[PDB]
């Protein structure tokens, strides 16, 4: 299954919400 | 990274905050 | 994994769609 | 609740309807 | 769990993005 | 179908492209 890929979609949407105008970097690094 | 930390278990708003610029 | 948390996101989006102007209460209670 | 009922298996529109006001 | 149902939601959103004005057919057929 | 092919493992943009009209 693609658990990680689906989860990541929700993560950036949460970052978009929490980080606001400040923005954020998304680097899927182990 | 954020994938291992926040997809394994839930990250709080406070934890997510630390990923913000 | 966070199956429940990810699923719940889709649930409220479905409730938003099905319930319309009537609205809905979301109470994650076992 | 709705999480146990609708994340375990799929809820129909009719089942979701019963969660609406 | 509803892995497939949740995944499918993300799939059509991806098709919407990749296919653009051309559109697409979504037929969940094994 | 697309569910078996793209929910089991990740589909690339190129693979998704083949589902477009
Ligand atoms: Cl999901
Ligand atoms: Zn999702």
């Amino acid at each position: 299954f693609v658990n990680q890929h689906l989860c990541g979609s929700h993560l950036v949407e949460a970052l978009y919400l929490v980080c606001g105008e400040r923005g954020f970097f998304y680097t899927p690094k182990t | 990274g954020i994938l291992e930390q926040c997809c394994t278990s839930i990250c709080s708003l406070y934890q997510l905050e630390n990923y913000c610029n």
